């Protein structure tokens, strides 16, 4: 499969060498953080969004030794925004909120919802 | 009884036409073997033909009895069981023809006894010269075959003639008349004897098991829970956390009795015998006897 | 932490096996003084039929 | 055959008799629904009262 | 007549995430077992409750 | 006589989405096996009620 | 087992010596952290992220007595921002958000949860 | 009455198999002790 | 009525086994004087 190639496509805008010495890392084991499978098209979608935030917020890539979650009020300088507030108290959807590549990751996956097995 | 809203469509009257299953074949041979109607087949049988008979020959009194009167019974239990109970008799020589009447066999004969399952119904004669669209011609026991008048037919209560051949020629099981009820009340059973294994369960809501479970290193909480279950009584106080949170959940069927009621109580009427019995409180007026205590359903029988 | 339903539970399953055995319900509750007795009398009447 | 006596209870349909080896059905049979049941009423009975 | 439910924190994520394959496992292996002389252990942000 | 009621959080939207096939699809599988026997797994931000 | 050189080729970024001097030691004992095995394959990813996150924030490496633990609320000069809040109330998953290898910790073992043992 | 779920397994026909204790003769003294037995065995 | 699970341990069956007390004689005596069984011993 062409995992690393099909995300160089996907995502034209990262880098080059820094993905291209992070994917074949993450690509290892994506498959415990989203049970997915790499057919169903845009499931593949979702795999790449997921591979591609491990790596923009991998610290090898922007050398952010700290954690990486979503931001709920920022203020630079003069210019200040808050976020309104969304499903609070979950560090996955924090996590995955904190670039947009995770963003897009809850959300091609936001329709699986709903209760099971009883 | 029909205006003005559309109470018209989601009553039960057009929600739901009528129809009834065909149970098949191998569902009828379990019901038979199951527990339940195995009395149903057994008491109803056996209020038929324990010393009811009369018989109009004294002379050799009751020669039936010691030969065949308990071929018959098997045969009218294959009756209820399948719908279709068989006696089949034959001369020393195998024959597919008829047994020959021409001078009726004295005695020189064997008797045979079949179920409906094994047995089965063949060839009606559609036109109405001999035996109407009921009565078969011919049909198979077995690899075999047997001809009509060979054969005497414990035919139970038959359907419209449309659709006779769906039960092949002959009577109706009571699993038939209720599979509704047999299925409904094993249904009430089973759930009856896992509910009480569960009626009550006993939970740890402890704060932290979030993260022993996910940092995998969740060994010893569940090795001190099995030692603290291994005593928790009447005479040693839990110790817990003011953070943590003990609690108690029930779940039971809370209208057991009234299913198992209904379902009961169908199958009295459907069967015939009174309610008593089906609950096991034959005692009371469900006996042997005939003076009242057999009058209680003795019209059914 | 208690067995909400056990007495409609045993009195469920207690019943069918008086169905099926064909022994009253009483003797299997035990009760057997009341109309289950040996003399056929009346008592054997009770489930004599099964037998 | 003709040496031995058989006492054999209630029988199934012939397609199955074998599964019986040729003859009688144990009330166990007929209450196996029931005995496991029971006993698990009555052994949940003994254990909740000491919890 | 009675349903358990393990309302639990977090499921929302496990199956959107579609790894929820373990915590299925565990309740059935949990469920494998509960009884009266088992007792549950879940979390103070978890909620067992039950429906008639 | 009484409905079973999965008052689900995010339902809103999958609507909305018309992308509400899955969640169906999970609560008629897990409708075939509610029973005493298996415990339903929900979201602490689901509620599950009934209502007669 | 190449603990030590698997270690250095998955985080290519923190340091030489220092990382050489400190994995041997929380080597030792990582497994009274984390009660995995390193066998199957992306729990050994799991292994190295908290040996990693031991080593980053241990004393020895970034002179830093004090504890660490996450940010809720950082304000620096005229920059500040306020992270959404999520799974408050135990210094566990707070430890481990302190850095991103942590924050990695709780969720590539975020799928093992359930209840046990009734 | 088994079919379309896990219901199969979990129900009481499955979920435990019959067996019978052989209570050891030691204890088969005890109980002729006890006193609920003693007027049982008394009685009979 | 056993399998599946760790109810084969903790139920009433396994949980205890069965023993007598041997109330001692000088216990032997003092009930000869307590009131309940006073009545009992000169009733029966």
């Amino acid at each position: 499969m062409a995992l690393i190639d099909d995300f160089k496509a996907r995502f034209p805008n990262l880098d080059g060498s820094l993905v291209d010495a992070l994917v074949p890392v993450y690509e290892n084991n994506y498959s415990c953080y989203y049970g997915g499978s790499y057919e169903n098209d845009c499931d593949k979608e979702a795999i790449l969004l997921l591979i591609a935030h491990l790596v923009v917020t991998d610290p090898s890539y922007s050398g952010d030794e700290s954690s990486s979650r979503a931001v709920a009020s920022q203020s630079v300088g003069s210019v200040s925004v808050s976020f309104v507030a969304g499903s609070t108290g979950s560090d996955w959807t924090n996590w995955l909120n904190s670039t947009r590549y995770g963003q897009l990751f809850l959300m091609v996956t936001s329709n699986n919802m709903g209760p099971s097995f009883a | 009884d029909v205006l003005s809203g559309l109470i018209n469509r989601r009553n039960s009257m057009a929600r739901n036409r009528v129809s009834h299953r065909y149970l098949s074949d191998e569902e009828m041979r379990v019901m038979y073997k199951a527990g339940l109607m195995s009395k149903i087949i057994r008491l109803k049988a056996g209020y038929a033909l324990n010393d009811t008979l009369k018989f109009e020959s004294t002379q050799d009194q009751e020669i039936y009895k010691k030969r065949l009167s308990k071929h018959v019974k098997n045969a009218t239990k294959f009756m209820l069981g399948f719908g279709r109970g068989v006696i089949v008799v034959f001369k020393n020589g195998d024959d597919l023809s008829k047994p020959l009447e021409r001078g009726v066999d004295p005695k020189l004969l064997k008797i045979r006894v079949f179920s409906g399952d094994i047995a089965k119904g063949n060839n009606p004669d559609n036109d109405l010269r001999s035996e109407r669209y009921y009565k078969p011609k011919n049909y198979t026991i077995k690899g075999h075959t047997i001809h009509w008048t060979r054969v005497v037919d414990f035919t139970y209560y038959m359907p419209s003639e449309n659709e006779l051949p769906d039960y092949y020629y002959g009577g109706m099981s009571e699993s038939e008349l209720i599979y509704e009820q047999f299925i409904n009340d094993s249904v009430v059973q089973r759930a009856s004897g896992s509910i009480i294994e569960k009626a009550s369960t006993f939970v740890y809501k402890i704060k932290g098991y979030k993260q022993l479970i996910q940092a995998k290193k969740e060994e010893d909480i569940i090795k001190y829970v099995s030692t603290c279950e291994d005593g928790r009584s009447i005479y040693g106080g839990l110790i817990t956390d003011a953070d943590d949170e003990v609690s108690t959940l029930t779940q039971s069927l809370t209208d057991l009795d009234k299913v198992d009621n209904v379902t009961l109580r169908r199958i009295a009427m459907v069967t015939g015998l009174g309610m008593t019995v089906l609950i096991g409180e034959q005692a009371s007026g469900l006996n042997a006897s005939g003076e009242k205590e057999r009058q209680g359903f003795q019209d059914t029988i």
